[PDB]
């Protein structure tokens, strides 16, 4: 609804995080 | 799926935004945010031609009202818009 | 009423730590990214990742002005199950008090490290999530207003937009609150509401 | 507001 909010970008998953 | 209050078909989102430009002259937050929104989610729904569309019938209708209201209201419009275009496409809607 | 800069720098270095936590203790992410550290005196997960932080960083950097002005109902740290349906939320409440009470400020860290405790067992409480959620934060605002746009936008590379249904409807769901505190110039609840079948 | 009233 008109008041909410939230950003574009989704956070990086499991997997892109699974190396680094 | 992106309807402009009920309204998917293009021209029905045509119409509706005339007759809302047309008929208001202090327009409420609550609306001008509805079109953001209706906006990056014909980005989401990759519809570039309906937003390209729609962003310059509003240009036009916007920027010759006699209210400067409507005139920062398309220029808070398409800003939003951009940097969402800028995020998905890596691009900006050119607007001549 | 209008918080300050200062509350809203406090909220925010709260939050982070918080969304941290939460992330750690719902296992949206895996244990070896996590670091043991300390704050409001008391022992916290914070992820190693580097694109990680930067996200979360990003994400509350932004919704900082919005506090300033007190402009924020709910920061929401809604987490999402392997089919993007929601399954548990985090919702902190925010509101203000209309003198007798406790102060923010002199006693932030006894009155945060309480929300940072029960974070930590909340497991306890809730069910086991399912495998690979992922998570977003959402903020509602006072007001359906163009000026939390215009304030919320302050990253190029980091834009907002408006949620949707899709985004927030949980089905059936089940409130468990954690903690309420009151003080100065701020009440703030924190309370998770889970999906009755997860 | 204007677009809520509008379903018609």
């Amino acid at each position: 609804t008109a008041n909410i909010l939230k950003p574009l970008m989704s956070p990086p998953s499991r997997e892109e995080i699974m190396a680094t | 799926a992106p309807n402009l209050a009920g309204a998917v078909e293009f021209n029905d989102v045509k119409t509706l935004l005339r007759e809302w430009i047309t008929t208001i002259s202090d327009p409420m937050e609550e609306d001008i945010l509805q079109v953001v929104k209706y906006c990056t989610d014909l980005i989401e729904e990759k519809d570039l031609e309906k937003l390209d569309l729609v962003i310059k019938y509003m240009k036009r209708l916007m920027q010759q009202s006699v209210e400067s209201v409507w005139n920062m209201a398309f220029d808070f419009i398409l800003d939003n818009v951009q940097v969402v275009l800028q995020q998905t496409y890596g691009s900006t809607l050119k607007v001549t | 009423l209008n918080f300050g800069q200062v509350v809203a720098d406090v909220l925010c270095e709260f939050l982070e730590v918080a969304v941290h936590l939460i992330l750690y203790v719902r296992e949206v992410y895996p244990v070896g990214i996590f670091q043991k550290r300390k704050k409001y005196n008391v022992p916290v997960q914070m992820s190693c990742h580097p694109e990680l932080n930067q996200y979360i960083q990003d994400t509350l950097h932004c919704v900082k002005p919005l506090l300033e002005k007190n402009d924020v109902e709910k920061v929401v740290v809604v987490i999402l199950d392997k089919e993007h349906r929601p399954v548990e939320k985090f919702v902190f409440e925010i509101t203000q008090p209309p003198i007798s009470s406790d102060s923010l400020l002199s006693h932030v860290e006894q009155l945060l490290a309480a929300f940072i405790l029960k974070i930590s067992v909340c497991d306890a409480v809730l069910d086991h999530n399912p495998p690979g959620c992922t998570f977003t934060v959402l903020v509602h605002t006072r007001e359906a207003a163009t000026r939390n746009m215009e304030k919320i936008q302050v990253i190029k590379d980091f834009p907002w937009i408006l949620a949707d249904e899709q985004d927030v409807h949980m089905h059936d769901p089940r409130l468990i609150p954690l903690k309420t505190m009151t003080s100065d110039i701020l009440k703030m609840q924190l309370y998770v509401e889970e999906r009755a079948h997860k | 507001s204007f677009f809520d009233k509008k379903r018609s």
